[PDB]
């Protein structure tokens, strides 16, 4: 199971808005890469909190938006969550 | 510093603005980060406004 779709399921599983997934690109045209941002809005007890997370530049946008998911769940787990 | 983890959990700083990105030990954080905890793979953070 992709980390991507595990972030997608803990949040609807929490009652969250759907984890939104941008992009920074960097490099000559002829080298592209990406860094994965996505943006989880973390509701506790009515009031939210913004997670912002990005991974490592991958020159794949799925690879990029993949580890981005994938620091998510890091920081969500640590905060004892699923 | 050095904290070894059991069962625990964190909190969350509610309300707050939350940034986490791979730790690498030559990263460079921005002006008002604040780094909240991080082992050797990611690294969680907010900032100051």
């Amino acid at each position: 199971s992709s980390a991507k779709s595990q972030l997608y399921n803990l949040c609807s599983v929490r009652h969250w808005k759907a984890p939104l997934y941008e992009y920074i690109a960097e490099g000559p045209c002829h080298m592209k890469i990406f860094t994965g941002k996505v943006t989880v809005e973390m509701k506790e007890d009515s009031r939210i909190t913004v997670l912002e997370c990005f991974g490592n530049p991958q020159y794949k946008k799925k690879i990029a938006a993949e580890q981005a998911a994938e620091a998510a769940l890091w920081y969500l787990k640590n905060v004892g969550l699923e | 510093k050095k904290l070894i983890m059991g069962t625990g959990h964190l909190s969350i700083p509610t309300g707050q603005h939350v940034v986490c990105r791979p730790w690498n030990p030559e990263i460079t954080l921005p002006q008002d980060a604040e780094m909240l905890f991080r082992d050797d793979k990611f690294i969680a953070y907010r900032l100051v406004k």
